[PDB]
């Protein structure tokens, strides 16, 4: 439906109020069901009007004229709902033509560290709300980990490049606001073993299915056997997969032993039967000789001599009957023994070729999580799964940077300004920064509030890139330690001609060892100009950063030559190699749910910091230091949409604090 | 509740995780276990192959022809004397006694046991059979 789709598209249950709405409308959620339904319709309809045209501001006055009775009768209720949606960034976010131009009286001063998407989205919001906003960006560009290479006609993304399903995705609204050339990613992905030969269709499917079953198995291992701690440490997805694979190899040997034991039991039953026959044959042989001697006593004979012939005769036919039955049983056993000898269970759980293709599927997962599987929390690594959007995944053909560049229009952004120190007190904040081009030029920024959107990698640095004065409390630094910050890298290869399959967006290279499974394992055909992207995932990400570009590009061309032929692959005209772990403004690619961590640490990351009183005995200070970024949003971590959402969240939180709700 | 064709007992899980090298040890002992079962199959195949080679010839040089005799009702003296000896040797095995005489049904043998019980000391004869 329509108003129902608006709720779904806003990640909202259409027939129930959320925890957030309860907080802002406690009178309604604690009241009768009828008013809650009226509220829910007002909310869903206002969402719909905004979604049905997100290029212009949906004002309260506009909203009311479009509501019909009975819902437009409590105008206070409608105004309250509208303002709630506006403040929390569910309507009038992103890039929209403003009806009422921005009032000149600005209230409050906020410094935003970082002008990636999270920082940019917050800033746009905070400006919309009337605050004075300045962003401090270390790099010479906006976007952070949205980073588009551009040279000539070549356009290729070194960071984020995939928009997940548009259903429920706030990037859908953004894509109607910015010219993004979104294109579906066809998921078909042929694999080529290390020798360049394609993986036969039978094997690609047998192993993908086994890969999926191995994942299920770890989840069974996690939930049903409570196998979540081993040797006093948290179990990882990697360990669990090892244990599952070991047990499948064990079951194969158990099945082999059971099989040959049925053969031994049957051979031995046959041995016993043959011994019974050679003895019976000898007994028959000797008895026949007796019958022969007795029957050669020529008649006329007395009746004992006759009895001897006739009873040896009878005794002999009985033993022959006994022997004939034992030979019928010998055929029944040689049957079992030949059927068994022909029904041998599987020789191996996975062949070496199998295991290598399996490792490609593990590398593909190491890619999706930007970390080796031995670091992923077994209990929690797929906790954001029940929030996946609906629809096909897409790429951005004109380069994802079009989004942050667009969000930056109109904002006060100081590029080449590396924050070194964040000072926050009961009376306000000071951010000390330097010019990255000459670190001696020092800058002091005073403000009412600091929104920190530094990447989790930067927060993790020891010794620190950014000092907090006073230091961050233990509950926040402990979260920063526990949370995973992973790594993932790309090689952009720009050719003058297309030698790959044009109707194929993905293809895989199957590395020959487990260790190297992440090394150039996947290639992307996503763009208009002939460009392939190659991924370096898992353990390979960090190791390939200490290898020169020429060698990395060399390994690529070697792989592609093996798949497409040596004559088909020219030298690239342009090449780029990301090194995200070494990027001091990133120190990795995105967060992952590490063993020993959990979804609650993402909540801890988002909690703002409140300084203590300047004067002792003075009233409780307001919060001064806020946090956004992909590491701060429990349900959508490690994405662009998650970062965008986190900025919208904090802008509502800051505006509630400094403008009042 | 594990996936079909996955095998994951609590028992086996602990056995493969209780130690740093528990897994490879477990699988090594199953490798040697399978080796010694295959070794044992080889010895029996060869033992049984030697036994089969002794049964070369079946029992065919030793099977008599199967004669049928019209089951007659009259007891010749010679047939009565065969029965008494068959009682002495086979006891109450009425079938074997019939097979020895040739032309006497199992029942006719049974009837013989009573009608000539007195005159042939059949009781003494059965007692005589039970000694050896
Ligand atoms: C290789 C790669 C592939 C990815 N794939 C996808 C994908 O396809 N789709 C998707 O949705 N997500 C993907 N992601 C994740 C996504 O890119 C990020 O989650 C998101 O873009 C980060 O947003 P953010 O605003 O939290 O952080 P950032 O964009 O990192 O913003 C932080 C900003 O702070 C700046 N900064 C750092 N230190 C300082 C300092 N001392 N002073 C001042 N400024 C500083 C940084 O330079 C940066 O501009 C990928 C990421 C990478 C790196
Ligand atoms: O290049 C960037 C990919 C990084 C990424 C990290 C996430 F946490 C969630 C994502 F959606 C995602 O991007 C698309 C993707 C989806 C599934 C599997 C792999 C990638």
């Amino acid at each position: 439906s329509g108003v129902e789709g608006a709720a779904f598209q806003s990640r909202l249950p259409h027939d129930r109020m959320t925890s957030q709405e309860a907080a802002c409308f406690p009178d309604i959620i604690s009241g009768p069901q009828q008013t809650q339904k009226v509220f829910l319709f007002i909310r869903n309809r206002t969402l719909q009007l905004w979604l049905d045209n997100p290029k212009i501001q949906l004002t309260f006055e506009a909203t009311l004229q479009q509501l019909e009775a009975p819902y437009n009768s409590d105008t206070v209720l409608v105004h309250r709902v509208h303002s709630y949606l506006e403040r929390h960034g569910l309507i009038n976010f992103g890039i929209y033509k403003r009806i009422k131009p921005l009032p000149t009286k600005k209230t409050g001063k906020v410094i935003i560290i970082g002008s990636g998407v999270s920082g940019l989205a917050a800033a746009r919001q905070l400006q919309s709300f009337g605050m004075d906003v300045t962003l401090l960006e270390a790099r010479d560009r906006v976007g952070g980990r949205v980073a588009t290479f551009r040279k000539g006609n070549y356009v290729a993304d070194l960071g984020a490049m995939v928009v997940t399903g548009l259903g429920g995705n706030p990037m859908a609204v953004v894509s109607k606001q910015v010219n993004m050339e979104l294109a579906k990613i066809k998921q078909k992905c042929p694999l080529y073993e290390a020798n360049g030969q394609a993986v036969p269709k039978e094997k690609d499917e047998m192993v993908e299915q086994e890969f999926n079953r191995l994942l299920e198995a770890t989840s069974y291992l996690s939930h049903q056997l409570d196998f979540n701690v081993l040797n006093n440490k948290p179990v990882s997805l990697g360990q669990a997969l090892e244990v599952v694979i070991q047990l499948q190899e064990k079951h194969v040997k158990d099945e082999q032993i059971e099989h040959w034991k049925k053969i031994v039991k049957t051979q031995e039953e046959l041995k016993e039967l043959l011994n019974k026959m050679v003895n019976l044959k000898e007994k028959i042989k000797e008895l026949h000789q007796q019958y022969k001697e007795a029957s050669e006593v020529k008649p006329p004979r007395d009746i004992t001599a006759e009895f001897l012939v006739k009873s040896k005769h009878r005794d002999l036919t009985a033993l022959c009957k006994e022997y004939d039955e034992l030979a019928e049983t010998q055929g029944k056993l040689e049957e079992k023994l030949q059927e068994l000898e022909a029904n041998p269970p599987s020789d191996v759980y996975l062949s070496s070729r199998d295991r290598q293709i399996l490792d490609w599927h593990f590398a593909n997962l190491e890619f999706a999580n930007a970390t080796p599987l031995s670091t992923l929390s077994l209990k929690h690594w797929d906790q954001d799964d029940d929030f996946e959007f609906t629809g096909s995944h897409l790429t951005v053909r004109n380069g994802y940077s079009c989004v942050p560049v667009a969000l930056a229009e109109g904002l006060d952004i100081k590029l080449n300004t590396a924050v070194r120190q964040v000072r926050y007190t009961a009376s306000g904040c000071e951010v000390i920064a330097v010019n990255t081009r000459s670190t001696s030029q020092t800058f002091i920024y005073k403000c009412d509030a600091v929104l920190c959107t530094l990447p989790l990698g930067v927060l993790k640095q020891q010794p620190p890139a950014v000092q907090f004065v006073p230091p961050l409390p233990e509950w926040k630094t402990s979260a920063v330690q526990r949370m995973g910050f992973g790594n993932l890298n790309k090689v952009v290869l720009c050719f003058d001609r297309v030698f790959w399959d044009p109707s194929v967006n993905l293809f895989g290279h199957v590395g020959s060892t487990t260790a190297s499974r992440g090394e150039l394992f996947l290639f992307w055909n996503l763009y208009k100009a002939p460009i392939l992207l190659a991924l370096v995932a898992g353990e390979a990400a960090g190791i390939m950063e200490n290898i020169s570009d020429d060698v990395i590009v060399g390994r690529c061309l070697a792989i592609l030559k093996g798949i497409f032929g040596s004559s088909a692959v020219p030298q690239p005209k342009e090449t780029v190699v990301s090194r995200w772990r070494a990027d001091p403004w990133a120190r990795g690619s995105y967060s992952y749910v590490a063993a020993g961590s959990s979804g609650n640490d993402y909540d801890l990351m988002a909690q703002p910091i409140t300084p203590g009183p300047s004067i002792p005995g003075a009233p409780q200070p307001i919060p001064r230091l806020f946090f956004a970024g992909e590491h701060t949003i429990r349900n959508y971590p490690a994405t662009v949409h998650g970062a965008l959402l986190s900025g919208l969240r904090e802008a509502g939180r800051i505006a509630d604090q400094f403008l009042g709700a | 509740k594990p996936p079909k064709g996955m095998f994951l007992s609590q028992e086996d899980v602990e056995a493969v995780s209780a130690n740093a090298t528990a897994a490879t040890t477990v699988l090594r002992q199953l490798d040697m276990e399978l080796v010694s079962v295959k070794r044992q199959i080889q010895n029996i195949k060869q033992t049984n192959s030697a036994l089969k080679e002794k049964l070369d010839g079946g029992i065919e040089p030793y099977r008599l022809p199967e004669v049928i005799q019209k089951c007659n009702a009259r007891w010749t003296t010679e047939e009565q004397l065969l029965a008494v000896q068959a009682i002495r040797k086979y006891g109450r095995d009425f079938q074997a006694i019939s097979d020895v005489i040739g032309n006497k049904s199992v029942v006719q043998v049974k009837n013989f046991f009573v009608n000539y019980r007195r005159r042939f000391n059949i009781d003494e004869v059965l007692q005589e059979w039970e000694a050896e």
